[PDB]
C-alpha cells in the first residue's frame, strides 16, 4: 500500500492500521487505548490524524489512526493545526482529573502520559475546578493500585480478560467514575498480572516489589539477560541500583516473549538480593570458617585436589552452559556427572531426542499463537511453562481470527473479532491428573494418572494412523471422546502437541512424540513442544553426563574422594539422608554456588558463585534456542571486599591452578571457543551473542541510560575519592553510560528501551522495524538443531492402566508458579504469595482413611515422615495422592514415585 | 517567519555566484536554523571554492571558524550527503554583513582534507585543533602537532568512541611527566615546534603570574629582539565541548558559565540563544531587557578587569584596587539579582531563573551613580600618565588586513578602523532597542587604542544601563513555549501538566528535534559564537564553541615579531585574554 | 437537537429543512422555551443529562462534557471566568462527529452551540470574576504573561 504523509510518500502494508504503519515509519503519533498486542479500540482519542479523500483535498477530516486501516492510496496529515490542537484538547481533558502526583509517583520517568503530555505540548493549565478522586484496592503482594491516576484508557481490561484470559479484573461503574479494579480487595488471579505494570500507560497498576526499593528508570543499570525461572527463556532486562537487584523489566523479543512475561519471572527475583549469600570463599577448619580471597581459595582448593586421586563433578540444570563444560572440563568428561536423577535425566534425554531427530518442527513461542489445534499431554503448563499458556490462549482465539477475517475484518479491529467469535474458538484438549488453568479455554480437559494420559496419546495416535502401537481397554465413552480429539486434530491446519518432562512420565513424552508422528504422516504442518524444568536443562542434556545417583555411589563406594558441586542444592533431585551421607563420607566437598543451600554445612570449602545478575553465561532454553545473558553490576563496586566471580571463573582458575600452579581468570569468549571446539553439538552458542570486540562505529555498549545521576555521591559515604569504573573484559557491554544505546544500532542484545521522547516501555516501538513485529536487525538466539528429514519410529511401549494397589500410593504432581521453582521460593515475596501446602486426597480415599478437609496427616518416605493438611481433590483419581512439587521437604523427583504409611497424625 | 526558521537560503546571492561559478551540481545546499547559508563542497573543489570567495567583489575576508565533526552517530542526516566525519569552515563578508559555512565530507578511511592556511593564515591552529580531536589529517599543514593533549596522547578526544570521563589517577604517569618536563629544557629541538635557524632560546611559561591565565611560550632571541614564537596552549584544557556531548540541553548552563570566567552571563547568552533556535523559542521582550541588563554589567565588569590588568602590567598598582571596588558593586547587584557573583548560570532556555527580586533598581542607580568619577578617576590617575602611553602606544601595532586575515574580533579590529559589532551588524535580544554607540578607531590597533575603546566601550555599557533602568518592561520572565525549561515555578507546583513538563524537562532533558543552530554575540573579548547540532535528543549531539581569545594568541606571533619581550608582556596585557577561553 | 428561534418557527417539520437551519429534525417531538427560563440553567441541565449519562469508554465526552458542565454551574452562579465561553466553544467544535466514539457527544453539544450562537448574551452575563488558576506562593515570583 502507499500512504501520502505530510505530503511524503511511504509505502507500508495494507493490512495493518494507520497508527501502527506510521509508528513504524518512525513518525510520532501520541496514542493510549492502542497496543500492538490487544488491537484497536478506538476509546482514548489520542491517534487523531487528518485524512484527505485525494491529494487536491483542503478539507479534510480527522481520524483515528488506530481505527483507520493504511490502505492504498491513503492522504493523511499529523502536523496539521487542527489534529494537533485536537491531540491537545484530548491530553488537556485527561489532565483535568489527573492528580499532582509525579513526584510520589512510581511511574514517573517511565509514565507513556508524562511522554504525551509532552508530546503534545501541552504544559498550561486553564481547568480551574475540582478533580475527582477514587478510593485504592488492595490487588495482592505483586500489583500496586493507584485509581487517581487512572485515564479510562481501558488497556488493563482488555490485556486482562480477552489476551491473558484472567476473569478478577474489570470495569465498573459509569459516565466519569469508570473504576478498574476487582470487584473487592484481593489478590489478582491471573499468572500474567504483572505485565498490567507496563500495559497501563500511567501509575495505576505498579510494582510492588519495586515500589519497596524504588528509584527512577534513568538511575538503573541495565543488562540484556534471560529469566531463570524456567525453561521457556524469556528475555529480560535486569535494572539494578546501589548493588542490589531492582527490578526485572520485560525486554522485547520477537520471536519468544515479545511484551509479555509472567509473574514468576518479573516478581521471583528476590532471591539475588538476600543477605545470606555466599560473597567470599569460606573455608572449613575444624570448627572455623576461614574467609579467604581469590587467590589463596584457588590456590588451597587446587592442592587439595591434586592431593585427591579422583574428584568428580556434580552439574545442575541451574547453571549456563559454560560453567557446566568448566566443570566437565576441571573433573574430566567421564567424571562429570548432570546433577538430576536417573528418571529425571531420562525423560530430559528423550524430550530432547524428540526434538532434535522427531523430524517435526518444534515451533518458538511466538509461532504457537499461529497453530489451529492444541493437545497437551501431562504438562501443567501454566505451573511450569506459563508462557506457553498464554500462547496456547492465543492460538485458540486464533479461530475468531480465522472467522473475522472470512468476513474481510481487519486483524486489528479486535472488537469486530471477538463480537463474531463469540465463544468459538480452536480446539484445545488438556490432560493432567487435576484440573489445570487451561480448562476454563479447553475443549476437553482429562483428569487422569499419567499411565492413562500416556495409554490416550497412544490411542489418538493409533486411530490417526493405525501403523501407531493400538491400545486395549478403552471405555466406548474414552473412546467417543478420542474419536472428538481424532477429528479435532486430523482437521487442523497446524496442529500442535505440547508436553513436557514435569509429567514425571516417559510414556508421556512417548505418546506425545507418536501423535506428533502420525500428525506428521497425515501431512499436517504438525509443530511439538517440550517443557523442562529448569532454565538450562535442555543444554545439561545436551552435554550429557551420569545421572546423580551414579555420583552419589561413586562418592559412597570411595572410588571418588573429592565432589564439586556446581550450583546444585542435591536435595530437589534425590533424598536428602542419601546426600547428606554421601557428602560426610566424601572428605571434601567444594560447593560452587550463589545461594545459602543445606549442603554447605559439611562443605569443606565454598566458593561464592555470581547469580544470573552478577555473571555472564549461555543458557539453552526448551526449544533448543541458545541465548546469551549478560552481567548486570559489579559486586565488588559497592562492597570492595565481596569476591563473587563467575561459575565458570572459578572452574577455569581452578583447573589452571591445578594444570600449572598458576590462576587464570579467563575471559567469556575463550569458554565460549571451547566449548565450540570440545561439543559440536553447542557450536551454535558462538552466535548467540557477538564476542566482547563488538563494537557500534567504535564504541560499546551502555548498561546505564544516559542521565544516570550521582557517579560523585554514591560511594561518598564509603569513600569521597570516585572509585575506578568496572571494566567489563567478558562481554561487549560497559558499566557506564559511556556507550551506545540507540535504537538504529546495528545489534540484538538490547539493554533497555529509551528513546527521546519515548520514556515508556513504548519506546520498544521505537526498537523494532515493525511495531509489534520483530527486533530490527533479528531477535537475539540461535536455534542450536535444526528439524531432522527422518523421524523416529513409533514407540510401541503402551503402559497398562493405573492399578490402585492398597498400601501403595501413587505421588501426582502439583505444580505451583510461586512455590516450584527453588530460586523463586527463596524470594521473599513469593512467601506470602506461595499457598500453605496442602496434600490432596480423593474424596473415597479420604473416607478410606476417615480423613476430613483440613487435618494433618504424615506420612514417610526414604524415612522421613512428615506431616501435612488435607485439601480434598474431586478431579483426583483414587489411589493417587496429590503432592506440591518443589515445595518445603517435597522434592520434584516424587512425580510417580510411590508412597507408604500414609496415616492420621 | 519568525527568527529560528529552517531556511536554505537560496536567495544570498553567494548561492547564485558558486552556481554561476562551479555549476549546480558541485554542491549541496544544506537547510538549517543556523542562519547562514550551510554549503556541502567536494574536498577537491574546497581550495577554489575558498580562491573564489575571496576573490568576490565584496568577499568573505575572515575565516571565522574552522572544525570538524563526527557524523558515524548521527542518524537524522536527511538531505545530507554520506560523511563519516566532515570539516566545517565559517567565513565572513563584513562588507556584505554575510556569512557562510561550508562543509567537507570525509569518509572514516580517507581522513584528510587540503589546508587552508594559504587562503587563511589562521586556519593554522583550527587544523591542529581539529587534528587533534579528531584525527583529521590536513595536507600541506606546515606543523600538524597536537594543540590541546600532550603530543604523547593516543586518540581523539572529541569523536563519538572516546570515553568522556577522567581516566583513573596514576602517580607513574604524573612521575613520567614530570621527568619529560625536566629533560624537555635539555633536549629542545626548535624543528617539531615548527621554529628554524647568537640565537637564544627560553621559555616564558608555564607557570605565570598574573589574571589571565598560566601558558608558555617557547621565545627565540637576538639579544633581547624576538625572531621567532610559537605559543604552548593547552594547559587549561576542560573539555567543554565533550561535556556539551554529554549533558542536557539544560544542565550544560553552568557550563558555558565557565568557557570564559569573566564573561557569566555573557558567555551564557549565545548557548540559550542558540537553544532557542533550536526549540522554536520567541522569547518576549522583558526577558530581552534582562538579559541585556546582564549581559552589559557582566561585560562592565569584564572590562574593569582588563584595564586595571593592563595598568598593573604597565606598572602602576592601585587602579586595580579601585577597580575591584567597582566590581564588588557590580557583584553586589549580581548577587542580588541571580544569586551568584561570576557564574550565575542564571539564563534559562526560553528566559532567566527568577524574576527580578523587588529593590534591584536601588543597586543599579547607586552603582550608575558611584561608576563614572571612579572611571574618570582611573584614566586621569594612569591612562593619561605619559610613562603608561610610552609603555604603550605602538606596541604590537598592526592593521585592518592583519586583523581581517588572523580572525581578531572586538576592540582590536574595531580599534584598526572596522565598525563591525555583533549588536549592531547582527542583532541580538533586542539590542536594536537602545542606543549606544559603538567606538572604533583610527585605523592602528596599538594596546594604548584597545585599552582606550574598551574604556568607550565601559562608558556605552553604561549608557545602556541608564536606557534599561529608566525604561523597564513589565511582563514574564519566562516564555509561554511548551520547551522553555523549567517551566515557572508556581505553575510547575501546583498544576499537573506544568509539573510533567517540568519533570520530563529536568530529569531525562529537554527534546531538541533534530536540526542545527548557531549563535554568534559580541562577548567582553570579541565574538562568542555556539554552534548547536542536535540529532533529536536530549543532549546536545555537537557543540562548538568559537572564542575570540583563541584567534587573538594565534594573532600573537604575527605582531611581536622583531619587538621586545617588554612589548611581548604588555601585549599580553592588552589583548583581553584568558587561557579558559582559548583551551575550552 | 440544536435551539431554534421563532424565526425558524416557519419551517416545515422535514430532516432536510431542519438540516440546512442548523438543526435536526430527530423525534420530531418539539419543546418550547418562553422568556422566562434562563437559558444557561436550561443548558446546564441539559449538559448534566448527558455528561451523566456517558458510557465512559471515549475520551472527549467522558471527560470534556463534565467540563461544560462546571463551567456552565459557574455561569449560572456568576462565578464566570474569561475564558469560559471560548472553553465552551472549543468543546463545541471537538465533540463533533467523527470527533468522539458516538453520536451521544455531537448531539450532547448540539444544544450548547446553539444556545452559544443565539443566546450568547445570558452566557457572558454569567462572567463575574477575573481569570485566577493559580494561587500565591510566598518565595516565588510569578511569571506575570501578558
Ligand atoms: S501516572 Fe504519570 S502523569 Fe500520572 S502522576 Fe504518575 S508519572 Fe505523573
Ligand atoms: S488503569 Fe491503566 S490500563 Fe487501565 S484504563 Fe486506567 S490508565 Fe488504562
Ligand atoms: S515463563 Fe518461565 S522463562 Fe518466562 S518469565 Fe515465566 S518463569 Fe521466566
Ligand atoms: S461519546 Fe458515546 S462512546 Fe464516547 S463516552 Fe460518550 S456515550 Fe460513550
Ligand atoms: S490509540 Fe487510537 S483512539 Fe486510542
Ligand atoms: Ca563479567
Amino acid at each position: 500500500a502507499t500512504i501520502h504523509v505530510d505530503g511524503k510518500e511511504y509505502e507500508v502494508n495494507g493490512a495493518d492500521n494507520l497508527l501502527e504503519a506510521c509508528l513504524s515509519l518512525g513518525l510520532d503519533i501520541p496514542y493510549f487505548c492502542w497496543h500492538p498486542a490487544l488491537g484497536s479500540v478506538g476509546a482514548c482519542r489520542q491517534c487523531a490524524v487528518k485524512q484527505y479523500q485525494n491529494a487536491e483535498d483542503t478539507r479534510g477530516r480527522l481520524v483515528m489512526s488506530c481505527m483507520t486501516p493504511a490502505s492504498d492510496g491513503t492522504f493523511i496529515s499529523i502536523d496539521d493545526e487542527e489534529a494537533k490542537q485536537f491531540r491537545e484538547s484530548v491530553v488537556e481533558w485527561l489532565m483535568t482529573n489527573h492528580p499532582h502526583d509525579c513526584p510520589v509517583c512510581e511511574e514517573g520517568g517511565n509514565c507513556h502520559l508524562q511522554d504525551m503530555t509532552v508530546m503534545t505540548g501541552h504544559s498550561f493549565r486553564r481547568y480551574r475546578f475540582t478533580k475527582r478522586t477514587h478510593r485504592n484496592q488492595d490487588l495482592g503482594p505483586f500489583i500496586s493500585h493507584e485509581m487517581n491516576r487512572c485515564i479510562a484508557c481501558y488497556r488493563c481490561v482488555r490485556y486482562y480478560k480477552d489476551y491473558a484470559g484472567g476473569t478478577d479484573l474489570g470495569v465498573y461503574g459509569a459516565h466519569d467514575n469508570v473504576y478498574f479494579g476487582r470487584p473487592e480487595d484481593g489478590t489478582l488471579e491471573s499468572e500474567f498480572s504483572g505485565n498490567l505494570v507496563e500495559i497501563c500507560p500511567t501509575g495505576v497498576f505498579t510494582d510492588k516489589t519495586h515500589s519497596e526499593r524504588y528509584n527512577r528508570k534513568w538511575d538503573m543499570q541495565f543488562a540484556p539477560s534471560i529469566c531463570q525461572q524456567c525453561s521457556i527463556g524469556c528475555n529480560i532486562s535486569p535494572g539494578e541500583r546501589y548493588g542490589e537487584l531492582r527490578r526485572i523489566e520485560n525486554r522485547y523479543n520477537g520471536t519468544v516473549n515479545h511484551y509479555f512475561l509472567c509473574d514468576r519471572g518479573r516478581f521471583g527475583y528476590g532471591y539475588v538480593n538476600l543477605k545470606d549469600r555466599p560473597r567470599q570463599p569460606v573455608q572449613r577448619r575444624g570448627d572455623d570458617f576461614i574467609t579467604l580471597n581469590a587467590e589463596q581459595a584457588m590456590q588451597g582448593a587446587a592442592d587439595i585436589l591434586r592431593q585427591s586421586k579422583k574428584v568428580i563433578g556434580i552439574g545442575s540444570p541451574r547453571a549456563s552452559v559454560e560453567s557446566n563444560f568448566a566443570l566437565r572440563e576441571l573433573v574430566g568428561e567421564e567424571n562429570f556427572y548432570t546433577g538430576i536423577a536417573h528418571g529425571e535425566q531420562e525423560r530430559l534425554q528423550l524430550a530432547l531426542k524428540v526434538l532434535r531427530e522427531g523430524g517435526i518442527y518444534t515451533p518458538a513461542l511466538r509461532e504457537i499463537e499461529s497453530y489451529d489445534a492444541v493437545l497437551v499431554l501431562g504438562e501443567d503448563v501454566t505451573q511450569t511453562g506459563a508462557r506457553v499458556a498464554l500462547a496456547v490462549r492465543q492460538a485458540v482465539k486464533g479461530k475468531a481470527r480465522e472467522m473475522a477475517a472470512a468476513q474481510k475484518v481487519a486483524d486489528w479491529q479486535i472488537a469486530a473479532i471477538l463480537n463474531i467469535g463469540q465463544r468459538a474458538k480452536h480446539p484445545l484438549f488438556v490432560t493432567n491428573v487435576d484440573d489445570t488453568r487451561l480448562d476454563d479455554i479447553a475443549a476437553w480437559t482429562y483428569r487422569a494418572p499419567v499411565e492413562d494420559q500416556a495409554r490416550l496419546g497412544f490411542a489418538i495416535a493409533h486411530a490417526l494412523d493405525n501403523s501407531a502401537p493400538a491400545v486395549d481397554g478403552i471405555e466406548p465413552e474414552l473412546q467417543s471422546k478420542i474419536d472428538v480429539i481424532v477429528q479435532a486434530l486430523a482437521g487442523a491446519k497446524k496442529p500442535l502437541i505440547i508436553s513436557g518432562t514435569n509429567a514425571g512420565s516417559l510414556e508421556v513424552i512417548q505418546a506425545a512424540a507418536n501423535v506428533a508422528k502420525a500428525l506428521k504422516g497425515r501431512g499436517a504442518d504438525v509443530g511439538i513442544t517440550m517443557i523442562a524444568r529448569s532454565v538450562n536443562s535442555m543444554g545439561l542434556g545436551i552435554m550429557g553426563g551420569g545421572s546423580l545417583e551414579e555420583a552419589l555411589t561413586e562418592l559412597e563406594t570411595g572410588r571418588a574422594d573429592a565432589v564439586v558441586v556446581l550450583e546444585n542444592d542435591l536435595h530437589r533431585h534425590a533424598s536428602a539422608t542419601r546426600v547428606n551421607a554421601a557428602l560426610a563420607k566424601a572428605p571434601l566437598v567444594m560447593v560452587v554456588d550463589h545461594q545459602r543451600t543445606a549442603i554447605m554445612e559439611n562443605a569443606h570449602l565454598v566458593l561464592s558463585a555470581a547469580s544470573f545478575a552478577e555473571s555472564d553465561g549461555t543458557v539453552i532454553n526448551n526449544e533448543g534456542r541458545a541465548q546469551r545473558f549478560f552481567q548486570v553490576y559489579d559486586p565488588a563496586y559497592y562492597d570492595s571486599k565481596t569476591v563473587m566471580l563467575e561459575s565458570w571463573r572459578w572452574l577455569h582458575s581452578l583447573h589452571s591452578t591445578l594444570l600449572s600452579r598458576e590462576v587464570d581468570w579467563t575471559q567469556l569468549d575463550h569458554v565460549i571457543d571451547a566449548v565450540v571446539a570440545k561439543i559440536p553439538e553447542l557450536a551454535g552458542i558462538k552466535d548467540a551473542a557477538p564476542d566482547a570486540t563488538f563494537r557500534i562505529r567504535g564504541q560499546k555498549l551502555a548498561r546505564e541510560p544516559h542521565r544516570y545521576s550521582g557517579r560523585t555521591a554514591m560511594r561518598a559515604n564509603i569513600s569521597v575519592h570516585e572509585p575506578r569504573q568496572p571494566q567489563d573484559i567478558d562481554t561487549m557491554f560497559t558499566f557506564s553510560m559511556e556507550g551506545n544505546n540507540q535504537p538504529t544500532a546495528h545489534r540484538s542484545q538490547v539493554p533497555f528501551a529509551w528513546a527521546p521522547g519515548w520514556n515508556s516501555p513504548q519506546a520498544w516501538n521505537k526498537f523494532q522495524d515493525e511495531v509489534g513485529g520483530k527486533l530490527r536487525f533479528g531477535d537475539p538466539g540461535v536455534r542450536l538443531f535444526e528439524t531432522s528429514e527422518n523421524g523416529l519410529d513409533y514407540f510401541t511401549s503402551v503402559p497398562a492402566r493405573f492399578q490402585p494397589q492398597d498400601g501403595k500410593w501413587r505421588i501426582a504432581p502439583y505444580y505451583h508458579l510461586f512455590g516450584s521453582d527453588e530460586l523463586s521460593q527463596r524470594a521473599p515475596v513469593f512467601q506470602s504469595r506461595m499457598p500453605q501446602p496442602y496434600i490432596k486426597l480423593n474424596p473415597a480415599d479420604a473416607a478410606k482413611l476417615g480423613v476430613n478437609a483440613g487435618t494433618r496427616v504424615s506420612f514417610s518416605y526414604d524415612g522421613n515422615t512428615v506431616t501435612l493438611p488435607v485439601e480434598i481433590a474431586e478431579g483426583l483419581t483414587a489411589g493417587q495422592v496429590g503432592l506440591p512439587m518443589g515445595m518445603s521437604g517435597i522434592a520434584p523427583v516424587l512425580a510417580g514415585a510411590h508412597l507408604e504409611d500414609l496415616k492420621e497424625a | 517567519e519568525p527568527a529560528w526558521q529552517t531556511r536554505d537560503h537560496l536567495d544570498d546571492p553567494v548561492i547564485g555566484e558558486l552556481r554561476n561559478r562551479f555549476g549546480p551540481d558541485a554542491f549541496t545546499v544544506q537547510a538549517t536554523r543556523t542562519g547562514v547559508p550551510v554549503v556541502w563542497i567536494k574536498r577537491e573543489q574546497l581550495l577554489e571554492v575558498g580562491d573564489f570567495l575571496k576573490k568576490l567583489p565584496k568577499p568573505y575576508v575572515m575565516l571565522f571558524d574552522l572544525h570538524g565533526m563526527d557524523e558515524r552517530l548521527r542518524t537524522h542526516r536527511e538531505g545530507l550527503p554520506a560523511a563519516d566525519f566532515s570539516v566545517f569552515y565559517h567565513l565572513i563578508s563584513i562588507d556584505r554583513n554575510r556569512d557562510i559555512m561550508l562543509k567537507v565530507a570525509l569518509a572514516e578511511n580517507d581522513l584528510h582534507v587540503p589546508t587552508f592556511t594559504k587562503l587563511f593564515p589562521n586556519a593554522n591552529w583550527y587544523e591542529r585543533e581539529t587534528w587533534d580531536l579528531f584525527g583529521i589529517t590536513f595536507d600541506g599543514h606546515p606543523n600538524l602537532r597536537r594543540i590541546m593533549m600532550p603530543q604523547t596522547w593516543k586518540g581523539h578526544p572529541l569523536r563519538k568512541d572516546y570515553p568522556a570521563r577522567a581516566t583513573e589517577f596514576s602517580p607513574f604517569e604524573l612521575t613520567k611527566a614530570k621527568q619529560d618536563l625536566e629533560m624537555e629544557a635539555l633536549t629542545f629541538k626548535p624543528e617539531e615546534w615548527g621554529m628554524k635557524r647568537d640565537f637564544m632560546f627560553l621559555n616564558l611559561g608555564p607557570n605565570h603570574p598574573s589574571a589571565h591565565g598560566a601558558f608558555r611560550i617557547v621565545l627565540q632571541l637576538d639579544g633581547e629582539e624576538i625572531v621567532d614564537c610559537v605559543p604552548d596552549i593547552g594547559y587549561h584544557h576542560r573539555g567543554a565541548e565533550k561535556m556539551g556531548e554529554r549533558q542536557s540541553w539544560h544542565s550544560y548552563i553552568p557550563y558555558t558559565d565557565r568557557i570564559e570566567y569573566l564573561g557569566g552571563c555573557v558567555n551564557e547568552m549565545p548557548y540559550v540563544l542558540a537553544v532557542e533556535k533550536l526549540a522554536g523559542i520567541t522569547v518576549p521582550d522583558r526577558v530581552n531587557v534582562i538579559r541585556v541588563m546582564l549581559s552589559e554589567l557582566f561585560r562592565i565588569n569584564s572590562h574593569l578587569l582588563y584595564i586595571s590588568t593592563f595598568i598593573q602590567d604597565v606598572g602602576a598598582m592601585t587602579p586595580v584596587f579601585f577597580a575591584f571596588t567597582d566590581r564588588q558593586k557590580i557583584y553586589d547587584l549580581v548577587e542580588a539579582i541571580t544569586g551568584f557573583r561570576m557564574h550565575p548560570a542564571w539564563f534559562r532556555i526560553g528566559g532567566v531563573a527568577h524574576d527580578l527580586p523587588r529593590g534591584w533598581d536601588r543597586l543599579l542607580r547607586e552603582f550608575l551613580d558611584w561608576m563614572p568619577k571612579r572611571l574618570a578617576s582611573y584614566e586621569k590617575a594612569a591612562l593619561q600618565n605619559t610613562i603608561l602611553k610610552g609603555r604603550s602606544q605602538g606596541v604590537a601595532a598592526y592593521g585592518a588586513k592583519e586583523a581581517l586575515e588572523w580572525g581578531t574580533t572586538g576592540a582590536g579590529l574595531r580599534a584598526t578602523g572596522i565598525d563591525f559589532d555583533v549588536r549592531k551588524a547582527r542583532p541580538y535580544s533586542g539590542y536594536e532597542n537602545f542606543d549606544f554607540e559603538i567606538p572604533v578607531g583610527g585605523g592602528v590597533s596599538d594596546c594604548y587604542t584597545r585599552v582606550m575603546l574598551k574604556v568607550e566601550e565601559l562608558r556605552q555599557s553604561l549608557r545602556i544601563l541608564e536606557q534599561c533602568l529608566n525604561n523597564m518592561p513589565e511582563g514574564p520572565f519566562k516564555a509561554d513555549h511548551p520547551l522553555t525549561t523549567p517551566p515557572p515555578k508556581e505553575r510547575t507546583l501546583q498544576h499537573i501538566e506544568t509539573l510533567i513538563t517540568h519533570f520530563l524537562q529536568v530529569s531525562w532533558g529537554p527534546v531538541m528535534p533534530a536540526n542545527e543552530s548557531f549563535q554568534m554575540i559580541e562577548a567582553t573579548k570579541g565574538i562568542n559564537s555556539y554552534y548547536l547540532t542536535s540529532d533529536g535528543s536530549t543532549m546536545s549531539y555537537r557543540t562548538r564553541i568559537r572564542t575570540p581569545s583563541y584567534a587573538h594568541l594565534q594573532q600573537i606571533p604575527a605582531a611581536i615579531r622583531g619587538s621586545l619581550v617588554s612589548d611581548l608582556i604588555v601585549y599580553l596585557g592588552s589583548i583581553d585574554f584568558v587561557m579558559s577561553d582559548v583551551d575550552r | 437537537t440544536d435551539f431554534l428561534t421563532e424565526a425558524h418557527l416557519d419551517l416545515p417539520m422535514e430532516f432536510e429543512s431542519i438540516g440546512k437551519a442548523g438543526s435536526r429534525l430527530g423525534t420530531a417531538l418539539a419543546m418550547a422555551v418562553d422568556h422566562e427560563i434562563n437559558m444557561v440553567s436550561l443548558v446546564r441541565n441539559l449538559e448534566e443529562f448527558f455528561a451523566r449519562e456517558s458510557c465512559g469508554w471515549c475520551t472527549p465526552c467522558r471527560d470534556g462534557l463534565p467540563w461544560s458542565v462546571k463551567i456552565l454551574r459557574a455561569l449560572e452562579r456568576g462565578e464566570g471566568q474569561p475564558g469560559d465561553i471560548e472553553t465552551l466553544e472549543q468543546l463545541c467544535r471537538f465533540l463533533g462527529p467523527g470527533k468522539t466514539f458516538c453520536a451521544h457527544a455531537p448531539g450532547a453539544v448540539e444544544p450548547l452551540q446553539s444556545a452559544i450562537k443565539y443566546f450568547r448574551e445570558e452566557f457572558e452575563a454569567g462572567i463575574k470574576q477575573p481569570f485566577s488558576n493559580t494561587h500565591l506562593i510566598n518565595g516565588i515570583q510569578p511569571n506575570l504573561l501578558k
